[PDB]
RNA sequence: CUCGAUGUUGGAUCAGGACAUCCCGAUGGUGCAGCCGCUAUUAAAGGUUCGUUUGUUCAACGAUUAAAGUCCUACGUGAUCU
């Protein structure tokens, strides 16, 4: 990887970019002929939210999604891992990726609510207040759509609407 | 009339109350009401669901024992499902034929 | 057993403590726990008629967990009785309000509409902290399994389980990652 | 070292159960003989109390032991005191083992025997319908004849084999 | 009643709305994802 | 902001973005382009 | 203690006099009640742990009364105070540093002038009382044909709901 | 349950139809007499 | 190794077939609880000159706060607690049937 | 549905509710300089006048008001009245 150091000497700014230690992918993938990391390991519907040893990998430092043309993912792993992530977020299991703050900030006691599995950004969702008939009933989304396809171990499906 | 009508739910009522006694006693070992039922049938048990929570009150180490022997056919029966037919049948999974 | 008769019909029907830790717990897992043993429903013996519930203890209910926006999306409506006394807050305003009355309304719509239910709920003890009175402390018997398997945070990982799962892609060494 | 369907662990990579690995049937046949013969010891040398055993009796089961009564809902074409066997055991079952049949077990395994004390009828069972604003009212009475036996001993022979 | 032409989408015999579900339209789904072989 | 089931982006300024769950049209050279999803 | 900033202080309990007007230096008219203090003492003293509340409380009471009339349970706890019975007690909220000692008498002086205060009693007993005294309902006309319906309530509800809402006001005790 | 299993296996779905535990007789004198045979 | 269950609550279970295949045996003595797994019994629980008598410490409560506090002690309703009429009391079976 | 009866307009009395907001609050746009407006988003806690003619609901008119809202409630309400 490549890191950049600003260093102000004498009133005068020097921008130097260094070549820090980068990362070698394993050796000998199961699966060769895979096109993308996830289906060379044979990782295809076989990873979630809570996988984050699998999600860590493919984020920046602050919790950042990175390119697809960087990782390599197509485009339909790279949407299920940005989904992952934003669930392994809210969920609290990326404790050191968090948003960088400005010196000066120190965030305002926030009442915290544990949570899983959550689709939505807690800010931008509104309260049920009309629930619905039966025929009609107005569901709490869980979980992502794009996971649909995992795979289920067991004889109900699941379960994404509450 | 009520109580005419009644001969019906009290059949209907008590095998009910069986299948709660035998699912809390299929709990007590891990198991499940449907699994316990359902693989007895496959080792030619035929005993019927009030016995089965007559033992469980007052038989519980026949009941375990019968526990046992529906979590071992089951168990068998996820081999068997798993395996291309290379396998021989399971030791409890013979049937016995009758002619 | 060879008992004497009382000595066995006491033994049998006995009021069984059981505890339950709440924490990172989705409440309805925690209630659909809670409700079999209050009814008494996970013993043989089992009849409506014959008030064989037992004590379900429930402890860190101010930790539980919803999946998905519950937080936000759940509603819990009541009514005064007086014109305009529709109440309706979200399940993030009535647990800061009330660290147990989220565990402790999924519990009461569980058990049968009768008017056993409020006699069962005199058997469940909510308690929003891990402090329990040393009364009920002392008389616990068993300690229930938790429903849901909390999931570990990338810090919580040993490195033996982080060098374990492989480098799955090289990144370009010229990247500003 | 890596084989060709390796798949990294992951929450999903494998099945949430555990993996069972059952006996091998070689060895279970010997295992299984033990038992067999222990339990056959403990039938010739008597350690055994009181037996039960479920029977299948006028299309039903009854699990009975020495010295029970059990209602039977029809008549059986037998004088009172006569004694008789119950010829169709599910189960035998001891205080320290049990033996199951599939679905029966054998004759000469175990023996039940049960006497005629009482051949009556039941109480008046009422059989009435209704159906509003039709005129329609009927009352029947019917009482079923019953027999009641006592078991009078269970008793088990070693013929495990 | 209603006529057998409508100007909404009319309700459909449960029997009939049973035979439609039964009868939907399932795609080739092949073993290997296309986009994940060379 | 008028409320739109259809948006549409009315010159080269305007941008789309989804904020609080739905989509708007903003644009800082004609705010009169600005648009809610309804 | 000294005063501190949050801190809550006890109250007192007076006999209402009568009522009397004062003049302003800028000539205009203030009728004031006279509150006269007959012999206020603290009673007791209930820490914040024991309160049940998120203050602690300590009690006054006002104005002596007979012992030949007060229960026995009354009675020997004003024997252990040393003080005869009271007719009122009241509850006060406190902070710590605000706690007196049961048995110490309370004064008019305790409060100052320019200070606000805020003044709990009972209201004059009207007994029963029709809507019109009681709500301020209007009423129905003198005449123009009105049938034994001039003080009276009127609709007390819709037809469709089939009941009459908790809280309607109706003719009550005042 | 298992009413698709015992069909499999060439048996009657209903344990109550064909085989011993019904068509068997359900008991016989003690001294060995053979019942007489059931009406069902 | 293997086990259907484990057998360290209620009893060792041990299932076999007979020869012939026809007879399932099971085999199944209790377990007993292990000495280790035991708590010992609590048994443990002046110049005064005048004789130490009883003192009657029962005051009579009333019904509401009697009945607070059955309920508390039993974890049961008020309800339970209140009386019935004579049309019940009376309806009860006295003399009820009984099994061994 | 009700004719072995579910009393029929407007008004008085007392109002419960919806929000598709008349006034008061908060915002976006404007052919919004300002003062006044127009349009849209959010908001139903609180408020929403007195008179002449007419049985009137309405309507017209006079004088006001921050405003004189639109609806539902058996065209709310006669075992309360007219
Ligand atoms: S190409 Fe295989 S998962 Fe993307
Ligand atoms: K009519
Ligand atoms: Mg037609
Ligand atoms: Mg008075
Ligand atoms: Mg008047
Ligand atoms: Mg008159
Ligand atoms: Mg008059
Ligand atoms: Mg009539
Ligand atoms: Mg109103
Ligand atoms: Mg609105
Ligand atoms: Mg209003
Ligand atoms: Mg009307
Ligand atoms: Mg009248
Ligand atoms: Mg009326
Ligand atoms: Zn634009």
């Amino acid at each position: 990887f490549r890191e950049v150091v600003e260093t102000q000497e004498g009133k005068t700014t020097i921008i130097e970019g260094r070549i820090t230690a980068t990362p070698k992918e394993s050796p000998n993938p199961p699966n060769p002929s895979g096109q993308c990391p996830i289906c060379r390991w044979n990782l295809k519907h076989k990873y979630n939210y809570d996988d984050v040893l699998l999600l860590s990998q493919f984020i920046r430092p602050h919790g950042g999604m990175l390119p697809r043309k960087i990782t390599g993912l197509c485009q339909e792993e790279h949407r299920k891992i940005e989904e992952c992530v934003k669930m392994a977020h809210r969920a609290g299991l990326l404790p050191n990726h968090r948003p960088r703050l400005p010196e000066g900030v120190v965030p305002k006691s926030k009442p915290q609510l544990n949570r899983y599995l959550t689709r939505w950004a807690p800010g931008s969702v509104k309260p049920i207040y009309k629930k619905g008939p039966r025929w009609n009933r107005v569901r709490m989304p869980v979980g992502s759509p794009l996971l649909r396809d995992n795979v289920c171990y067991s004889r109900t499906p699941w379960k994404l609407y509450h | 009339v009520k109580c005419t009508k009644a001969r019906y739910l009290k059949k209907k009522n008590m095998r009910t109350l069986w299948i709660n006694r035998i699912t809390a006693a299929s709990q007590e070992h891990g198991l499940k009401y449907p699994a316990l039922i359902g693989n007895l049938v496959k080792c030619q048990v035929e005993l019927n669901r009030k016995v089965l929570a007559d033992l469980a009150i007052y038989e519980p180490k026949t009941f375990k024992s019968l526990a046992a022997l529906a979590s071992r056919r089951r168990h068998e029966g996820f081999a068997a499902a798993l395996g291309d037919g290379k396998e021989p049948e399971g030791i409890f999974s013979r049937v016995v034929q009758y002619h | 057993s060879s008992f004497s008769r009382a000595p066995q019909q006491w033994a049998t029907f006995a009021r069984i403590w059981y505890l339950l830790d709440g924490k990172m717990q989705p409440p309805g897992k925690l209630a659909a726990m809670a409700s079999i043993r209050l009814q008494g429903l996970h013993k043989p013996v089992y009849h409506a008629l014959s008030d064989c519930g037992d004590h379900v203890v429930i402890m860190n209910t101010r930790h539980i967990a919803f999946s998905g926006n519950k937080w936000e999306q759940k509603v819990y409506s009541s009514h005064t009785g007086y014109p305009g006394g529709f109440r309706q807050v979200t399940a993030a305003q009535l647990h800061l309000r009330d660290p147990v009355a989220i565990v402790k309304l999924a519990i009461y719509g569980m058990l049968p509409k009768n008017l056993h239910r409020r006699t069962m709920m005199e058997r469940l003890h909510l308690f929003p902290d891990e402090y329990i009175p040393e009364d009920i402390l002392k008389n616990l018997v068993e300690e229930l399994p938790q429903p849901r398997k909390i999931p570990k945070r990338l810090d919580e990982y040993t490195q033996e389980e982080i060098d374990a799962f492989p480098r799955l892609w090289t990144p370009p060494e010229d990247y500003r990652l | 070292s890596y084989l060709p369907g390796y798949v990294p662990k992951t929450s999903l990579s494998s099945p949430p159960w555990p993996e069972v690995v059952l006996p091998d049937p070689v060895e279970e046949t010997r295992h299984h003989a033990e038992v067999v013969k222990k339990v056959n010891e403990m039938i010739v040398t008597g350690q055994y109390g009181r037996l039960f055993a479920v029977v299948h009796f006028a299309s039903r089961q009854w699990k009975v032991t020495s010295e029970d009564l059990i209602l039977i809902g029809n008549e059986l074409d037998l004088a009172c005191g006569e004694r008789i066997r119950l010829e169709k055991v599910l189960l035998v079952g001891a205080d320290n083992f049990t033996l199951l049949g599939k679905p029966l077990l054998g004759k000469d395994l175990v023996r039940v025997e049960a006497t005629v004390i009482e051949k009556t009828e039941s109480w008046p069972r009422i059989i009435m319908r209704f159906r509003k604003r039709k005129n329609f009212k009927k009352k029947r009475i019917v009482t079923t004849p019953q027999t009641v036996l006592r078991i009078n001993s269970i008793e088990i022979a070693p013929c495990l084999l | 009643g209603s006529k057998a032409v409508t100007r909404h989408r009319r309700v459909m015999h449960f029997q009939r709305q049973k035979l439609m579900a039964v009868t939907e339209y399932i795609p080739p789904k092949p073993a290997i994802h296309p986009s994940c072989l060379p | 902001f008028k409320n739109k089931t259809v948006l549409k982006k009315r010159c080269k300024d305007c941008y789309l973005v989804k904020r609080r769950g739905r989509w708007y049209v903003y644009c800082k050279t004609h705010p009169r382009h600005k648009q809610r999803q309804m | 203690h000294p005063w501190e900033p949050g801190s809550f202080r006890v109250g007192l309990i007076a006999l209402k006099l009568g009522m009397m007007p004062l003049w302003t230096k800028d000539g205009q008219k203030h009728v004031v009640t006279l509150l006269q203090v007959q012999d206020c003492h603290v009673l007791k003293y209930t820490s914040k742990e024991n309160c049940n509340g998120k203050m602690a409380t300590l009690s006054v009471g006002g104005k002596t009364v007979s012992r030949f009339r007060k229960a026995t349970s009354i009675l020997e706890f004003y024997r252990e105070l040393g003080l005869p019975p009271k007719q009122t007690v009241k509850i006060f909220n406190i902070t710590d540093n605000a706690a007196i000692k049961p048995g110490t008498p309370l004064y008019a002086a305790h409060f100052r002038p320019g200070q606000y205060v805020d003044v709990t009693a009972k209201t004059i007993g009207k007994g029963f009382q029709g809507v019109m005294k009681r709500w301020g309902f209007k009423g129905q006309p003198a005449t123009h044909g009105q049938t034994k319906t001039h003080r009276r309530p009127g609709a007390v509800a819709t037809g469709d709901i089939g009941r009459v809402w908790p809280g309607t006001k109706m003719p009550g005790k005042m | 349950a298992g009413g698709q299993w015992r069909l499999q296996q060439g048996l009657a779905a209903n344990p109550s139809g064909y085989g011993p535990l019904t068509e068997l007789p359900d008991w016989s004198y003690a001294d060995g007499r053979p019942a007489p045979p059931m009406k069902g | 190794t293997y086990s259907p269950l484990p057998d360290d609550y209620n009893c060792n279970v041990e299932l076999a077939l007979t020869s012939d295949g026809r007879t399932i045996v099971c085999y199944h003595p209790s377990v007993d609880i292990p000495y280790e797994h035991t708590k010992p019994i609590p048994r443990p629980d002046h110049d005064q000159v005048l004789k130490t008598r009883l003192e009657e410490k029962v005051e009579h409560l009333e019904e509401g706060p009697m009945i607070e506090q059955l309920s508390k002690m039993f974890f049961t309703t008020k309800h339970r607690w209140y009386p019935h009429g004579r049309y019940h009391r009376c309806r009860k079976n006295l003399n009820p049937p009984k099994d061994r």
